[PDB]
């Protein structure tokens, strides 16, 4: 029930923009650069990974995979929405630029949209595959 | 006539008691079934009485020190008085030089005998109310709790002094109307604060930053009540708010016990939910598990109850010892907590609402009443109430029960056998309304006199004492139980001894005491010829007691199942304050009748008043609800249907706990609360009751 | 140039007119012109001595000072798809490697050939191989977690000594004009906390009326009150963050609240940050005496007490660390009026690649100088650029070791620095030794590389690369003494001096640096013979012993004594001279000798004058130039022409007796001294105040204080200095 969301480019798994918050985070995020290496464009285009206490869930759209972990006690209906509002929002504002870009995290600015989005899902009062992770890596 | 003389005396001094004739020999009264018990409203309304602006001239004796009242004798010519109850014989003070006996005290005349005397000496202090308030809820319902809170400030005196305190996860201790930058004290919901701790922490008429005066506070914080938002915190799927109702209050009792103790202060605690963290707290944050019940406590599976309710017991005490009162208004969907938070309203005079959300017109109104002004635009409350009983030789107070806390006075009227909040002379009741009615239980070891002394804070500020002096005939020893059962007062006794069960079944089988006093009083004062039940017999005098016994042993003030632990403790709170009219209705709730066959008429409660071409209106203290039979279930027609919520509107209003409305009819849901209070059965009832009462003793 | 040897006893006149020059490394001529900038990178000997006896017999310390994050006029910018680095030591290609086979580069660090890949192409010609200097662009790895956001939380103290020096209202004035000028994109996020007995945050919402000043009184147990809107984005809430800033000066005007719980505010400030970390402005104004890390009050030595410095806890150091390890620097701003503690204070910033500053007395009326000086000093430090989440590794060549860092970081692993912030005035520097004898090598090079975070988002590495020659002589290496660079890492080695041992071991070891290199000197040669580098040696290091950092028979206090060896540690090394050795001008007759190359400026160039009373005059004016501040003194009998066509006045008596700067007058006077004061403020980023207070009777003539040739009635005169050295050289 809580936050990791990493947006990355499936064919070279380059970074395009992330949101992270502690107040642990090494070792989810190698496992994430982990998936974004491996994904290729056989891959499923959404798919959920189990891995303990922690569940990823990410969708692939037009070559970019947004990727997103929380606890396994967190829907895993939420979560997909969730992905579907960064990439309607991170398509219509930089979907045309990916291809081109070259540098990590060339889209920094987009961690303001990733946030407020955030928030309107990590509340209640505000209201596809499944396998083991260590399979994929 | 001895129901005029009843009527007449509860009208007068605000007192029923359990006998007028008491017993005048030690053989009687060990013997008595129903204990001499009084229903005492201290505070009773009447037709405008002359508040007596002059000191109340007691007797001058170190122990007795009784108030001058119409049972004393007195000598115009030698200017002396002979005190009622040590037999002292006293100087009258100077201003009472003029006496004569055409123009004597108003003290002595027997229209007088409660009076109310005016104490104007010490500079007055102001009211202090302290708004604490719960941020874990929905936004129409905080939004409405809100507005409710900005029309009180809007009644205020302009003198009172005011404070803020808001919780959630954390707590705020707002302090008002610092400039342009409205700053608050943010204090952890996790541990417990002393007095003193918060003292540290924290730092013509008196106000702190925290407490200032309605004149100069009220335009900012009716804006800072308006932009009171919800928790900041969020709450994740399947989780509960963390409530850090437990120490919010022991905040506020601890601002007011080092700010302004001793004095007349109102802490109105506004819940939207349980605690679920801190000390206090009632339930998990997890909403896989549900708050406990009736059945989870008797089978031990409720972790919180007596760690919860032995925390909120201790600000009970801190609060009633200080002298302030602490009101709970709790509004939910689910449980609140209230069997854990009960003592603190229960010791103190604080108020005790409960409905299902802040928005309805339930709470809305409910929450004015608590504000509602008398023919002098005075708020209808009392603060620091002190209650001493000065009895004849004769007569020992066994207890009280009833909001009070004991001061632990010791004399010579102190009983051994002790009965509630007993073993002492003085009771300290931190607020009383005109309807606060305690039950003092007394016991025998002609005329018999009780003196009532009430000093409170008037909420005008003024120091007022009333005095209520009563006497009752001793018996003669030629007629001793003749006269006893003569003068029996059957409802004021079945709600003295209703007040003795339930306090038992709070503090703990009691229904088996409850029916070998009922066999008790039967064999006593009934008429029967041994080993027949068929003659069996009551005297008008006593014929109502077994059918007030049968309801009270089947209303949920004893039978907690079927209803929840905070329906059992709100029922319970406002049954242990109400008068004996309403504590009636209580207990066996009035039914009316509305057809064309005739006017509207009371009926019995069973099962035989329930017709299909016939409107019901049975009236719960708690619930006032309509009935349609499946006939009427559909100008003439206009008047039946309205008669009954015509009658419902009157009574929904001059009742302080606002009862919730229901309309109904035959085949719908809510019909299930007329069947079960309506009715093994009290035909049966009586006839296993005549059995054992004419058949051993 | 010069071979010659100088007898310092003779000359007495040897200090040149022009200001001193970096050495140019006795290198071949293609070398050295890719060398690096000197201003950037320079070591204290330019040939390098190829054994470490060899070192040891020339007595003189081998280290590398450097300014690795200095404000650039031109950056070459490769953004390379690889990063060229060497397969064993990381080392990144530099121009000072040894192509052999043109696909195959030797490294000039560990020796080893690596393979040239396809992406380098003529792989000579490739900027990467013709800049010293180069910032690339970090890859994907280089990177523990996205590159974070610039945070700036702003810590200010309102207790009643605070609100009566009146700072806050000017630095509150500096935030307001210098908003938009801070560094970041639109993710900046900005924070406020206030304290004094109990920590106060500052919530800012849209929604509501105004701010919310949130009390946390649990002084022991410190949390954070709300978990969304205490830092701030500064893009968005701009509206709001402005009335707080408007409205701070006015909350606290009437307090009683006398002590301050600095040790908990820090932790309220650090719990904030810790997330994601930035930069902690903290602004102190007195002694902390309440809470954790309070500490207790010193009495002030004065003029009589022996060199009888370390901090008295270790809460600042250990909260420090913490700082350090969520990327938090932590800024000191100390206006004290009184013993504060700077010594345990400092740990702050040391150990989190923080710098202090010091405003002694600061007082909103009665002390102008200190207004303007804060009031610049923040316009440079709100609008520098700034680095986040950096780290720094200094290299050098197989055989170098490094063994002893000097500056404000933490280092890690030896050669790591952790720099939770790296700002562009920071100084570093380093000691080294021959742990392996260089009889291999003719040259060695030296690089670090910063990596960084910048405030645009970007992951980016700034790599210097020095190389220098390995000479064998001892001759040779006095040849390539840099005079100023040995006085530098002597004083960064006498501030550890002092506090790990004492203040007189500090300046006896400084003494005998100069003895033991003259004596080694003279003893592979009557007068102090010294070679033509080390003529300014015992000059710039008896300033050393009368600068207020190890100065014994002054009035001087202790936070002036801490601050003055912080700014040791910290600075560049050009200011680290200027303040120790200002260069003095005369002003009151400036002629058209200068640099009227400018376009329309002429801009006078007077010959700057020895550091004597001697060399002033009664009848005319002397300009200071102290590195931060510009003391221009004035003589009594001046002249009516300095009076009136230059200062505005019409006799020395009316004379303004606090003077914050020069009237610009239509007078050629005027236009001369402006355009010379204006010149010597553009050779820095730092503004400096001029204040020509410097009167004859001011009680304000610390301009004396820095004659450090003369003699005073506790301290030696230059020429007593070199009698006392030729004592000890031919003892
Ligand atoms: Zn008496
Ligand atoms: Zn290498």
């Amino acid at each position: 029930m809580v936050l990791l969301t990493m947006i990355a480019r499936v064919a070279d798994g380059l970074p395009l923009a992330a949101s992270m918050q502690e107040d642990d985070l090494q070792q989810y995020q190698s496992q994430a650069k982990q998936l974004f290496r491996k994904l290729n464009e056989q891959s499923p285009t959404r798919c959920t990974l189990e891995a303990g206490a922690m569940t990823f869930h990410y969708i692939i759209e037009q070559g970019v995979c947004y990727l997103v972990l929380c606890e396994a006690a967190f829907p895993k209906k939420l979560a997909f929405a969730y992905l579907e509002d960064l990439h309607s929002e991170f398509d219509e504002q930089h979907g045309k630029k990916v291809p081109t870009v070259s540098r990590p995290y060339s889209f920094i600015e987009f961690d303001t949209f990733i946030q407020k989005t955030k928030k309107l899902y990590i509340d209640s009062r505000a209201r596809i595959m499944v396998a083991n992770i260590e399979e994929v890596l | 006539t001895y129901l005029e003389f009843i009527q007449q005396n509860e009208e007068r001094d605000g007192v029923r008691f359990s006998w007028n004739v008491w017993p005048s020999s030690r053989l009687e009264a060990t013997r008595m079934v129903v204990p001499v018990a009084a229903l005492f409203t201290p505070l009773k309304e009447r037709p405008d009485l002359p508040p007596i602006q002059y000191e109340p001239v007691l007797c001058s004796r170190t122990t007795c020190r009784a108030v001058l009242n119409p049972l004393c004798q007195v000598d115009y010519r030698a200017k002396l008085w002979a005190c009622n109850f040590c037999y002292q014989r006293n100087q009258f003070p100077p201003s009472y030089a003029g006496i004569s006996e055409l123009n004597q005290p108003a003290e002595l005349l027997p229209q007088f005998s409660s009076i109310e005397y005016v104490v104007l000496r010490g500079p007055q202090m102001p009211l202090i109310f302290l708004y604490v308030v719960d941020t874990c809820m929905e936004d129409e319902d905080l939004q409405a709790l809100k507005e409710s809170m900005q029309m009180s400030l809007s009644l205020l005196p302009p003198t009172a002094l005011v404070g803020l305190i808001t919780f959630g996860r954390m707590v705020q201790v707002h302090e008002l109307g610092c400039e342009g930058i409205s700053k608050s004290y943010v204090f952890r919901g996790t541990k417990d604060l002393s007095a003193k701790q918060l003292q540290e922490m924290l730092g013509p008429p008196p106000s702190n930053r925290f407490l200032q005066p309605v004149q100069k506070i009220d335009m900012n914080l009716t804006d800072l009540l308006g932009e009171l938002q919800r928790d900041p915190w969020p709450v994740p799927q399947g989780k509960r708010p963390l409530r850090s109702s437990g120490v919010a209050l022991s905040i506020a009792v601890g601002l007011l016990e080092c700010t302004f103790p001793n004095t007349g202060a109102r802490i109105m605690m506004f819940i939207g939910g349980p605690a679920t963290q801190g000390p206090g707290m009632v339930v998990g944050d997890e909403l896989k598990t549900p708050i406990r019940s009736w059945h989870d406590i008797d089978k031990d599976n409720a972790k919180y109850v007596k760690k919860g309710t032995k925390h909120f017991e201790a600000l009970a005490n801190r609060a009633a010892t200080t002298g302030h009162v602490i009101d709970i208004y709790a509004c939910a969907l689910d449980q609140t907590g209230l069997l854990e938070m009960k003592c603190c309203p229960n010791l103190t005079g604080g108020y005790m609402v409960m409905g299902d959300s802040f928005n309805t017109s339930l709470f809305k109104q409910t929450f004015q009443r608590v504000f509602t002004k008398d023919m002098h635009g005075q708020f209808k409350m009392g603060f620091g109430g002190t209650l001493e009983i000065k009895t004849s030789r004769e007569i020992k107070i066994s207890g009280a029960i009833g909001p009070c806390v004991s001061l632990n006075s010791k004399g010579p009227c102190v009983s051994e056998n002790e009965i509630g909040t007993g073993g002492t002379c003085q009771w300290k009741i931190c607020g009383l309304s005109p309807t606060t009615t305690l039950a003092i239980y007394f016991e025998v070891v002609g005329r018999g006199a009780i003196q009532f002394v009430t000093q409170y804070q008037h909420s005008s500020g003024q120091r007022r004492i009333r005095v209520t002096t009563i006497a009752r005939n001793w018996a003669d020893a030629q007629t001793q139980i003749q006269n006893i059962a003569a003068s029996f007062d059957q409802e004021a006794a079945a709600i003295l001894m209703a007040r003795l069960a339930i306090y038992r079944a709070e503090t703990e089988d009691v229904l088996r005491w409850l029916d070998r006093q009922l066999i008790r009083l039967c064999q006593k004062f009934g008429e029967y010829h041994k080993d027949d039940p068929s003659s069996f017999r009551f005297s008008e005098t006593f014929s109502l007691y077994p059918q007030f016994m049968f309801h009270l042993r089947r209303s949920s003030f004893l039978q907690v199942f079927n209803n929840s632990p905070d329906e059992s403790s709100y029922y319970r709170h406002h049954f242990m304050r109400q008068d004996l009219t309403q504590s009636l209705i209580m207990i066996q709730p009035i039914l009316y009748a509305y057809s064309f066959s005739g006017p509207p008429e009371p009926v019995l409660l069973d099962s035989s008043s329930i017709l299909a071409d016939r409107i019901l209106l049975m009236d719960t203290f708690f619930q006032i609800l309509i009935y349609h039979g499946e006939t009427i279930a559909q100008e003439n027609f206009r008047h039946l249907l309205q008669a009954p919520v015509d009658d419902a509107q009157e009574i929904l209003h001059s009742r302080f706990p606002m009862p919730r409305y229901i309309d109904t009819e035959h085949g719908g849901s809510q019909a299930r609360f007329l069947l079960s209070k309506v009715n093994v059965s009290l035909q049966v009832f009586m006839d296993h009751l005549k059995k054992l009462a004419v058949s051993s003793a | 140039e010069g071979l010659r040897v100088v007898n310092l006893l003779q000359e007495r006149n040897m200090l040149p007119s022009t200001p001193l020059k970096p050495p140019v490394p006795n290198l071949h001529e293609d070398i050295q012109k890719l060398n690096c900038n000197p201003e950037l990178f320079r070591c204290t000997l330019t040939s390098i001595p190829q054994t470490q006896a060899l070192l040891n017999k020339a007595k003189l310390p081998l280290g590398l000072l450097l300014h690795p994050f200095k404000d650039l006029v031109q950056l070459p910018v490769v953004t390379s798809s690889t990063i060229v680095r060497c397969r064993s030591c990381r080392t990144y290609i530099n121009p000072f490697v040894s192509f052999l086979d043109q696909r195959r580069w030797k490294c000039n660090l560990c020796y080893r050939v690596n393979d040239v890949p396809e992406e380098f192409l003529e792989p000579h010609r490739r900027p990467e191989v013709q800049n010293a200097t180069i910032e690339f662009m970090a890859p994907s790895e280089y990177m523990l977690r996205p590159p974070q956001p610039p945070v700036y939380l702003f810590v200010f103290d309102v207790s009643h000594n605070a609100v009566e020096t009146g700072y806050l209202n000017s630095v509150c004035q500096s935030l307001l004009d210098n908003l938009d000028l801070l560094p970041g994109n639109t993710r900046t996020k900005i924070g406020f906390i206030t304290f004094d007995s109990t920590i106060h945050f500052y919530g800012l919402q849209e929604s509501l009326s105004q701010p919310q000043m949130l009390i946390v009184s649990d002084i022991e147990d410190v949390f954070i009150p709300m978990p969304e809107n205490l830092l701030v984005n500064l893009n968005e809430s701009k509206e709001l963050v402005q009335d707080l800033l408007k409205t701070l000066p006015q909350m606290f005007t009437k307090t009683l609240e006398t002590q301050s719980a600095l040790g908990p505010a820090l932790q309220a400030a650090f719990k904030l940050m810790s997330p994601t970390g930035g930069r902690m402005s903290v602004f102190q104004t007195q002694l902390p005496t309440l809470g954790v890390g309070a500490l207790k009050p010193r009495e002030e030595p004065n003029h009589r007490s022996s060199a009888k410095m370390t901090p008295s806890t270790d809460f600042y150091k250990k909260l420090a660390l913490d700082c350090s390890g969520q990327q938090v620097a932590v800024d000191l701003f100390l206006l004290s009026g009184q013993y504060s503690d700077l010594a345990s204070l400092g740990c702050i910033s040391r150990y989190s690649a923080g710098s202090v500053y010091y405003y002694p007395s600061y007082h909103h009326q009665h002390n102008p100088v200190q207004v303007q000086k804060l009031q610049k000093e923040l316009q440079r430090y709100l609008t520098r650029k700034i680095g986040f989440e950096a780290v720094m590794r200094i290299r050098c060549t197989k055989g170098l070791s490094i063994h002893t860092f000097h500056g404000n970081f933490f280092v890690r692993s030896t050669d790591l620095l952790s720099l939770p912030n790296v700002n562009p005035d920071a100084g570093y520097a380093v000691q080294m030794s021959v742990e392996e004898s260089l009889t291999d090598t003719q040259l060695v090079s030296f690089q670090s590389a910063l990596l960084y975070t910048s405030s645009k988002g970007e992951r980016r590495i700034r790599v210097h690369t020095l190389c220098l020659p390995v000479v064998s002589t001892l001759n040779d290496v006095f040849l390539g003494a840099d005079v100023q660079a040995i006085s530098g890492l002597l004083a960064n080695m006498a501030v550890d001096r002092s506090m790990t041992a004492s203040l007189s071991d500090a300046r006896d070891a400084l003494v005998n640096a100069v003895i033991d290199s003259l004596s080694a000197y003279r003893s592979s040669v009557p007068g102090l013979m010294v070679p033509f580098s080390l003529r300014l040696f015992p000059l710039f290091v008896l300033a050393l012993l009368k600068q207020k950092s190890f100065q014994t028979g002054t009035n001087a206090r202790l936070d002036e004594r801490i601050f003055a060896m912080c700014q040791v540690k910290n600075q560049p090394l050009v200011y680290l001279m200027l303040t120790t050795h200002p260069s003095l001008y005369r002003v009151d007759n400036l002629s058209d000798e200068g640099a009227l190359n400018i376009s329309d400026r002429t801009i006078p160039q007077p010959p700057i004058l020895q550091l004597s009373v001697e060399k002033l005059s009664r009848d005319g004016a002397f300009l200071m130039d102290a590195g931060s501040v510009l003391m221009l003194w004035v003589g009594k009998n001046c002249t009516q022409n300095f009076l009136s066509q230059v200062l505005g006045v019409q006799n020395y008596a009316s004379i303004p007796q606090p003077m914050t700067d020069l009237p610009e007058l239509d007078t050629p006077e005027s236009a001369r001294i402006i355009a010379f004061i204006s010149w010597l403020r553009e050779q820095r980023p730092f503004f400096p105040i001029l204040y020509v207070i410097a009167d004859e009777s001011p009680m304000k003539a610390n301009f004396l204080q820095n004659m450090i040739e003369d003699r005073t009635e506790s301290a030696l005169s230059y020429y007593e200095f070199l009698l006392h050295i030729q004592q000890q050289v031919n003892k």
